[PDB]
């Protein structure tokens, strides 16, 4: 029932600072997930469906997120790389499902919808389910940077550069994931 | 850390069979599929044989089918290829790479993860087929 | 023999772009199944490249870029070093035979 609201989201977030949600002691109908269209990818790691009719309700966030589509691929466990050691990461654990569906024409314009961007310099890649804040300069090697933005020390954000006349994989796919606990 | 190491080197005649044996240290091994493939001197790589997250679903190549069978243990942390009837073209080096976790598909097929690719490689021993 | 076509040795100069083209049938990319990319130095066990036709793990520079269209992919290398002169290899999943078959195996040199 309350996650009718995560899916036809006008603007969703970039994947630096994404949008959890407590859902708290309510009925969760678990059949608009599975049946739910054709084009959706629907791929799942922690429990199967057709099992979850357990008193599962403790708390369920759903993640929700913006990505290219040959990026889709690297939000599952392990999976090492741009975005998922930097900004976003799965553990090797109860992570329950993964839902990817098709942004065509909700953001895809020839000027470039700006707001989605992705945090690629960061030290000390990312903890599990993990949000980073700051914007301050990374800092890679020598001379410190007390905040210029000057020399071999990157802003840590990045644009996104978008056009419709891309591949497949390059046109963004809106995607959620869920997340399965127990008291 | 994370690595794979491997045994079952052998120098093989006319008509006989011979069991591989690979080990795992690290991660977590009762999870993650398991991949073999095969490399005789001289050409490319080819896959041999995969096994899934528990060991009810495997699948086999054209060359290997017939002849091969598998097996995983989670207990002593190994893996297993077991192969019959060695015929003489199968010189190679064999690596056991391990795949990647396995999901659920919708109405509750579970199924190996067939877009991606295999992460982490051992080593890899030498069966030499002869005479 | 070998499923996928790649071209078994191509040149490089440095400093330049070199692609890597790797055709397969209308049964591996027909279906939609992903092109991935290893890097095997001889003596050794190969490392994972590219996966999912564009990404790429950690450890590996920005340099290595791949994509896919329709029914071919390809793989290409900018500002190459010395350091690199090891064989690719494309890999797919097909349903013509169900298993996971892999290119003939290019060759890579530093001039
Ligand atoms: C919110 O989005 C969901 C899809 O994730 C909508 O569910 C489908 O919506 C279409 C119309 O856009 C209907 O034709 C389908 O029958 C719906 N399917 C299911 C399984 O419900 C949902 O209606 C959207 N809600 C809105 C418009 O706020």
């Amino acid at each position: 029932c309350p996650f009718d609201e995560v899916f036809n989201a006008t603007r969703f977030a970039s994947v630096y600072a994404w949008n959890r949600k407590r859902i708290s002691n309510c009925v969760a109908d678990y059949s608009v997930l599975y049946n739910l269209a054709p084009f959706f990818t629907f791929k799942c790691y922690g429990v199967s469906p057709t099992k979850l009719n357990d008193l599962c309700f403790t708390n369920v966030y759903a993640d929700s997120f913006v990505i290219r589509g040959d990026e889709v691929r690297q939000i599952a466990p392990g999976q090492t790389g741009n975005i998922a050691d930097y900004n976003y990461k799965l553990p090797d654990d109860f992570t329950g499902c993964v839902i990817a569906w098709n942004s065509n024409k909700l953001d895809s314009k020839v000027s470039g919808n700006y707001n989605y961007l992705y945090r690629l310099f960061r030290k000390s890649n990312l903890k599990p389910f993990e949000r980073d804040i700051s914007t301050e300069i990374y800092q890679a090697g020598n001379k410190p940077c007390n905040g210029v933005a000057g020399f071999n020390c990157y802003f840590p954000l990045r644009s996104y550069s978008f056009r419709p006349t891309y591949g497949v994989g390059h046109q963004p796919y809106r995607v959620v994931v869920l997340s399965f606990e127990l008291l | 850390q994370v690595q794979l190491v491997e045994s079952g080197g052998g120098v093989v005649q006319p008509g006989r069979s011979l069991r591989l044996s690979c080990a795992a240290s690290g991660f977590t091994f009762s999870s993650i599929a398991m991949h073999w493939v095969r490399q005789a001197p001289g050409k490319g790589l080819e896959w041999v044989a995969v096994m899934s997250f528990d060991g009810s679903i495997k699948y086999y190549g054209d060359s290997v089918k017939g002849r091969f069978t598998i097996s995983r243990d989670n207990s002593k942390s190994t893996l297993y290829l077991q192969m019959n009837s060695l015929r003489a073209e199968d010189t190679a080096v064999y690596y056991c790479a391990r795949g990647v976790q396995g999901y659920y598909d919708r109405s509750g097929y579970y199924n190996l993860d067939y877009n991606y690719g295999m992460d982490v490689w051992g080593q890899g021993t030498t069966v030499t087929v002869s005479s | 023999q070998s499923v996928l076509t790649q071209p078994p040795s191509v040149s490089g100069a440095p400093g330049q772009r070199v692609t890597i083209s790797c055709t397969g049938s209308s049964s591996n990319i027909g279906a939609g199944y992903d092109v991935h990319w290893y890097q095997q130095l001889p003596g050794t066990a190969p490392k994972l490249l590219i996966y999912g036709n564009s990404n790429r793990p950690s450890g590996v520079p920005d340099r290595f870029s791949g994509s896919k269209s329709g029914t071919s992919a390809s793989l290409a290398i900018t500002g190459l070093q010395a350091e690199d002169e090891a064989d690719y290899y494309c890999q797919s999943y097909d349903s013509s035979l169900s298993g996971w078959v892999f290119g003939g195996g290019t060759k890579l040199t530093v001039l």
